[PDB]
RNA sequence: CCCCGCCCCGGCAGCAGCAGCUCGCCGAAUCCCGGGGCCGAGGGAGCGAGACCCGUGCCGCCGCGCUCUCCCCCCUGGGGGG
RNA sequence: GGCCACGGCGUCCCCCGCGAGCGCACGGGGUCGGCGGCGAUGUCGGCUACCCACCCGACCCGUCUUGAAACACGGACCAAGG
RNA sequence: CGGGCCCAUACCCGGCCGUCGCUGGCAGUCGGCAGAGCGAGAAAGAGAGUGGCGCGGACGCUACGCCGCGACGAGUAGGAG
């Protein structure tokens, strides 16, 4: 019995592909992460048809829905126990999730604590 | 006072007969001008307590929703207003298109409060039981049956109807299919060959175009 | 015990000459040439059937081989009696030219 | 908070909203459109008789 | 105490409920006068005419004063002086609309922008569409849906204008005011012509769109609603 | 078949005609009904008592019907009406 | 015959400031106080990421230039520096 | 020459994103020591005085915050946030 947060509405997002970097499948040392295309006589840029699409402002998610989870929760990185309070009181709206850096035996204790408090943890079993 | 049908027939939909002063002289408002719990006292074996009917909330969750804004037009299931098609009428045949029974020609009764059609198919003819069916998913032939001559037990609705929860047929379902199909059957019986028309199935077949067909 | 189905053809996708609609879809039933002949079938919900490698839960019975995209007649197209049809899925292009079965009972006769 | 437009045109309670008068003249005109039909038919029928 | 500050406060509510039943009413009973004052506005032209029938000469009709404006080209290559001239009719997108009244100046403005433009004389029937469908309001310099008499009240009231029906009656029969009124009216923002164009290239005479129809501006105002 | 004058424009139907198409422009001189498709954005608008009250969650504008008047009619105390 | 934002008394001059209740809704943006199925070793869900197919679109980048996919120049590929 | 039909990122209706403007609104969460309001055609007081039982009331306001109305959205060289 997984827990619920207060509402979940349906989720719309505008566009579910990334916007990869112009000729980046043609070459090793270009990498996706995206680039503005600067060239003069760029046709991504001057946006000719059947061309890659650039990050335009109009694909900006609801704000109502921005940043949720597909669980309905939003996420919070917590390093110890003492940063679980904090989510008290944020129950139903906030989940927590435990840093890869922190050991096994201080993510049992956090999982605890927060099984005790009831706050959502995305990744409750991750090392045991 | 003892309430009065409404004096102001309608001419269309929100539009009554008659003008304004036209009901004031109507109802002759003329001559009827007028002019200007919380908490019980229970005994206890030292004196007496007040107990409170409503006590306050034991438990508060970290956060609610806010109310919301109410609109008007918005009604229950239970009282929407039902219509039927012309083209159905009690005793008219019509054609099965969706369930297990798809196919099946069947015998028009009458129409639910739930607006669920009441099909009750001979099971003699082709095996269709006192069944609900949905106006939308039939076809209805031009075929009458004159069944005004006909009674359709009070106690047969929609809460009989409704699904319980291995289904079992009860006895009380058998013998008010026998009373009604033994009502129906000689009645039908009266029109040749439609016992055997309400026994075959309806199936489409190689260049019979629906749109082209009168049904 | 017979067909209670209508036979149409997926013929293609709402374009222009040089630009491509995927969601709507453009269909062919036998019989219907004509635009005030296709008004019968406005509104009927109409299926793709196909089948895929492995098995699939099936509604009253046991699974099978078939899947389904359910769609819905739209509204005319052109003269010769095409329709269109809006799809919960968009139809694969690997379906031009098949068959598309268009149903009955979403009737209002 | 904003609005939402309503056709007066269709909606007959927003036209009487911003016209009361447009409830008898619609009113009058039902009646006389009725009146008439049955003038006209009547005629018709007493001329076929008569014919 | 209370008790008397109570009923102060409901015999000012009592107050505001009767200052609201008279408004009504007033409203009603000019809606009502409008009314009669159309009708024998359409039946007296009728009636000169046949008496000019009569005696045998030819009843000429008053030319009419007002005109509704439609921008049927685009934004793209358009000469200065044509610009300046729909900027000034308040025609700054396609298929705009916009009453004006007809005098020598507007005439030849309107001559200036004829490649431009589709206008022509509209109906009393052509006016209660336009303003009851996509009638919108220039309330705080802003777009405003006309939902209710107070809006019209609020910002014409000074004019003695107070609802929707005297907005109509002095658009249609232009009055002191239709400066005013019309300044009020935001543009018309009418969609596509259902049904297809005939040239929008062309002058109206020729068999396209532009220049003047005298009264097919009902036709394409039926279309374009 | 086409013309003139007299017969009340000779009279009778009707009438931009369901002889569904011989030729128009319309709707303050316009209303009613029905079908197909797409969409559901927002979320504490208050109502009533009130220093005698501490309810309630149908609220504003707008359009209405019934009772605090009394008779009568119809179909079965109930509904439909004058 | 048909219609209506007509509806008391009191005089003075003209012609001739608070009724009570209820209920319905074309009324400041959707609700049902409506339902049906299928789920343990083969099924359910996963708009993204892996492979493949089909339809439509789609010429290689940077650069000078009025004009670049150019039969204009620089560029085999990768890492670090710049 | 006539009806019908097809579709652009154009136009209409609707949702969402951002920018601009209203140099718009909110310190009023003033609660038993209490009395719920400032949206509605037309300036300015829920003005003060002088004589004729039961103990109850959601969220909010990192004011560099939150909320509401409309309009708008091409871009090299270049500028700014
Ligand atoms: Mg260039
Ligand atoms: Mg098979
Ligand atoms: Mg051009
Ligand atoms: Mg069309
Ligand atoms: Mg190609
Ligand atoms: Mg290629
Ligand atoms: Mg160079
Ligand atoms: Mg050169
Ligand atoms: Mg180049
Ligand atoms: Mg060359
Ligand atoms: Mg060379
Ligand atoms: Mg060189
Ligand atoms: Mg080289
Ligand atoms: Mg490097
Ligand atoms: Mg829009
Ligand atoms: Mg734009
Ligand atoms: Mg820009």
């Amino acid at each position: 019995a997984a827990l619920r947060p207060l509402v979940k509405p349906k989720i719309v997002k505008k566009r579910t592909k990334k916007f990869i970097r112009h000729q980046s499948d043609r070459y090793v040392k270009i990498k996706r992460n995206w680039r503005k295309p600067r060239g003069i006589d760029n046709r991504v840029r001057r946006r000719f048809k059947g061309q890659i699409l650039m990050p335009n402002i109009g694909y900006g998610s609801n704000k109502k829905t921005k940043h949720m989870l597909p669980s309905g929760f939003r996420k919070f990185l917590v390093h110890n126990v003492k940063e679980l309070e904090v989510l008290l009181m944020c129950n139903k709206s906030y989940c927590a999730e435990i840093a890869h850096n922190v050991s096994s035996k201080n993510r049992k204790a956090i999982v605890e604590r927060a099984a005790q408090l009831a706050i959502r943890v995305t990744n409750p079993n991750a090392r045991l | 006072g003892k309430p009065h049908c409404s004096r102001n027939p309608v001419l269309v939909r929100g539009i009554g007969r008659y003008s304004r002063s036209a009901m004031y002289s109507r109802k002759a408002l003329y001559k009827r001008k007028y002019a200007a719990l919380a908490t019980v006292t229970k005994p206890v074996g030292g004196g007496t307590r007040v107990v409170k009917l409503r006590k306050m909330p034991r438990y508060y969750p970290t956060e609610d929703v806010p109310r919301k804004l109410l609109s008007h037009g918005k009604k229950p299931f239970s009282q929407h207003v039902r219509k039927l098609r012309a083209s159905i009428t009690p005793g008219t045949i019509l054609i099965i298109l969706t369930g297990r029974h798809r196919g099946k020609r069947v015998v028009f009764l009458k129409q639910l409060s739930s607006g669920l059609l009441l099909v009750t198919g001979p099971l003699s003819l082709n095996r269709v039981p006192l069944r609900r069916t949905h106006q939308k998913f039939v076809i209805a032939t031009s075929t009458k049956i004159d069944i005004s001559g006909v009674k359709i037990p009070k106690h047969l609705t929609d809460a009989y109807f409704k699904k319980k929860k291995k289904y079992e047929i009860t006895e009380q379902r058998k013998v008010d299919q026998k009373a009604v199909d033994s009502q129906i059957l000689p009645k039908i019986k009266a029109v040749p060959q439609l016992q055997g028309y309400l026994r075959s199935v309806f199936a489409l077949t190689n260049g019979v175009y629906p749109h082209k067909l009168v049904f | 015990s017979g067909r209670l189905w209508c036979k149409a053809i997926f013929a293609g996708y709402k374009r222009g000459l040089r630009n491509q609609r995927e969601h709507t879809a453009l269909l062919k039933i036998e019989g219907v040439y004509a635009r005030d002949e296709t008004e019968f079938y406005l509104g009927k919900r109409c299926a793709y059937v196909y089948k895929a490698k492995n098995n699939t839960v099936t509604p009253g019975g046991k699974p099978n081989k078939t899947r389904v995209i359910w769609g819905k007649v739209t509204r005319a197209h052109g003269n010769s009696g095409m329709v269109r049809a809006k799809f919960r899925s968009n139809l694969p292009a690997k379906a031009i030219g098949h068959r598309i079965r268009v149903m009955l009972y979403p009737s209002r006769i | 908070r904003r609005v939402l437009k309503k056709n007066p045109l269709k909606n007959l309670r927003i036209m009487l909203k911003l016209n009361p008068y447009a409830k008898t003249m619609r009113r009058n005109t039902i009646l006389r459109q009725a009146r008439n039909h049955k003038l006209r038919v009547e005629r018709a029928a007493a001329a076929l008789a008569a014919k | 105490n209370f008790a008397e500050l109570k009923i102060k406060r409901l015999r000012k509510k009592f107050a505001q409920k009767m200052l609201r039943k008279a408004r009504r009413k007033l409203i009603y009973e000019k809606a009502k006068h409008y009314h009669k004052e159309y009708r024998q506005m359409y039946r007296t032209e009728i009636r000169m005419a046949r008496m000019a029938r009569k005696a045998g000469n030819f009843y000429v009709p008053a030319e009419p004063k007002l005109a509704f404006v439609i921008r049927i080209r685009g934004i793209n290559g358009v000469s200065p002086k044509v610009r300046k001239v729909l900027q000034l009719l308040r025609l700054r997108q396609i298929f705009n609309g916009t009453f004006v009244k007809l005098n020598k100046a507007s005439i030849n403005m309107l001559r200036i922008v004829e490649p431009y433009i589709a206008w022509g004389y509209p109906n009393l029937k052509s006016v209660n569409e336009l303003i009851y469908k996509r009638g919108y309001g220039k309330i705080n310099k802003k777009r405003i849906a006309l939902t209710d008499n107070t809006l019209i009240a609020r910002s014409l009231g000074k004019y003695n204008i107070i609802c929707m029906e005297d907005l109509i009656h002095e658009i249609y029969t232009v009055g002191k005011h239709f400066k005013e009124a019309n300044n009020f009216l935001w543009p018309f923002k009418l969609s596509s012509p259902r049904g297809g164009m005939k040239k929008k290239t062309t002058h109206f005479v020729e068999g396209g769109d532009a220049g003047n129809r005298e009264d097919q501006i009902n036709r394409l105002i039926r279309r374009m609603n």
